[PDB]
């Protein structure tokens, strides 16, 4: 899951399978504002049955 | 005895061991060639200022 802590600032990192540890926080905060994003949503009444 | 040559005329059990491989992803930042080939340039000592000074048979030497 390397792949989701590298996409901020990471364009110096010639491995594909390696990261920048000092841009975690970064990457970290920017997860965590998709993770807010992503779930901007009302909840829907669908229907019931016995 | 050895020569060198002048460069002016003149007067006339297992062996392997666990640390030796090689696993490299580091790209220099600035890029080693770059900055080799500015200061290879920079070695350069300035060029000679011979105009004016004499020779050997004693003129001058210029315009």
């Amino acid at each position: 899951n390397i792949h989701l802590f590298k996409q901020l600032l990471n364009t110096e990192t010639l491995s594909v399978r390696g990261a920048n540890p000092l841009m975690f926080r970064a990457n970290v905060l920017h997860m965590l504002l998709e993770f807010v994003l992503d779930n901007l949503y009302l909840n829907r009444h669908t229907g019931f049955s016995q | 005895m050895k020569r060198i040559p002048r460069k002016t005329k003149g007067k006339s059990p297992a062996t392997t061991e666990p640390g030796t491989s090689n696993r490299e992803q580091y790209k220099a930042r600035p890029g080693i060639a770059s900055v080799q080939r500015a200061t290879e340039s920079a070695e350069m000592p300035m060029k000679n200022n011979d105009e004016g000074t004499p020779d050997k048979k004693g003129n001058t030497k210029g315009d």
